[PDB]
């Protein structure tokens, strides 16, 4: 009682990983993405993935 | 299982005969999928068949 | 009509999703001021964003 | 004349290679070369090789990407998704970007070697893949932007400010190479058994053959190279 109207919005937000984000697995481990490497200079195995 | 789509997914469910004597309701069933319903904490609820 | 975002619009920072006017507070309406919407016009009608 | 005793090498001897998978080698190499020269193709393979993919799409009766096509099992953020791995390679010189009209209807699945039919400039690698899953009497309209361009692209960059309504911005994915790997083995040369050979195997997605993939990595590292003459130099 006392309002006319209702408006509601819903917005939805397409948050991908970035810098800053916090991950963690099962284990208690948990931490901050420092940083975006490209594959090219990621560390990679003698098949080259 | 009737039919399958990204809303709905209806489904023909198996009785007895002395139950369907005894319901009023068809055996078919229809279920509709929470697309995009927002939570508590602002996560999203996007359920696929 | 209704003053409310369209479905598929970018919620870019600063724009508005549920526009509104609220009566604003005309006080006793002074001859001055009688004169001044007689002859500029209704320009500021009463309504505040 | 001091670098003149270095030990040229031949040429590149390609072993094997399919349209996806090759073989090369590099003979014969001085000690300590093949790492360097394998190393700089690999970084240039990886990351500065142009190829085609989508850029938007606009689905008849979708407003926005997170939404449901009445009919087709897939959302369409999962066929966002799959779209964005359709692989596209060139057909006819010098096209830089086409708008594809799809309408397909009467199938239970819509992949993306249905798109063939209505592309003119471009061949779809991976005809295979399933876009989505749709019921016999489901029938999609759907318009494409296959354009140009190196690495990865998000939506946000892709977002046109004349594009028309119902048009989502797609994350764009252009790199044609997929794997690099490189091996330096021993190499003999009379009696010298401490020369190199550098064995390269390219893994690409189809669109550029690995040996072209090869020359145009090494023309970016020549490009860059040449800037170090001495006329460039201030």
């Amino acid at each position: 009682a006392g309002i006319m109207k209702l408006a509601k919005v819903y917005i939805a937000k397409k948050r991908k990983l970035k810098v800053g984000d916090k991950m963690a697995g099962r284990h208690g481990n948990k931490g901050i993405v420092a940083r975006i490497v490209r594959q090219e200079d990621m560390p990679f195995l003698e098949d080259g993935t | 299982v009737e039919y399958v789509d990204a809303q709905k997914i209806t489904i023909k469910y198996d009785r007895t005969e002395e139950e369907r004597l005894v319901s009023f309701e068809e055996d078919s069933k229809t279920y509709e999928l929470v697309k995009f319903r927002k939570t508590n904490q602002g996560t999203s609820i996007n359920l696929k068949p | 009509e209704y003053g409310m975002i369209r479905i598929g619009a970018e919620v870019k920072p600063g724009d508005i999703l549920i526009g509104k006017i609220t009566p604003k507070g005309e006080s006793d309406p002074t001859p001055e001021e009688k004169l001044l919407r007689a002859i500029f016009g209704d320009k500021a009608g009463d309504v505040k964003d | 004349m001091a670098l003149l005793n270095f030990q040229k090498p031949d040429k590149v001897i390609m072993i094997d290679s399919t349209d996806f998978e090759g073989k090369f080698e590099f003979r014969p190499l001085e000690p300590g070369y093949g790492l360097t020269v394998g190393n700089a193709l690999r970084r240039v393979l990886l990351s500065s090789l142009e190829g085609f993919a989508i850029t938007s799409v606009r689905i008849d009766g979708v407003e926005h990407e997170f939404s449901v096509v009445p009919g087709v099992v897939e959302d369409v953020t999962e066929i966002i998704l799959n779209l964005k791995q359709v692989r596209f390679k060139r057909q006819i010189d010098d096209v830089e970007s086409e708008t594809v009209s799809i309408s397909v209807s009467g199938k239970e699945q819509l992949t993306a070697g249905d798109f063939q039919k209505f592309i003119s400039g471009y061949q779809v690698l991976n005809p295979d893949l399933v876009i989505c899953n749709m019921g016999p009497k489901v029938s999609i309209n759907m318009e494409i932007v296959i354009e140009k361009g190196r690495g990865y692209v998000p939506a946000e960059e892709n977002k046109k400010s004349n594009a028309p309504l119902g048009s989502i911005a797609v994350d764009s994915v252009y790199t044609p190479v997929k794997n690099v790997k490189y091996s330096i083995e021993n190499y003999r040369v009379e009696q010298k058994t401490d020369y190199e050979k550098l064995v390269f195997e390219i893994i690409t997605d189809g669109s550029i053959h690995p040996k072209d993939a090869l020359t145009e990595a090494a023309k970016v590292l020549i490009h860059h190279f040449m800037l170090f003459s001495d006329e460039r130099i201030t």
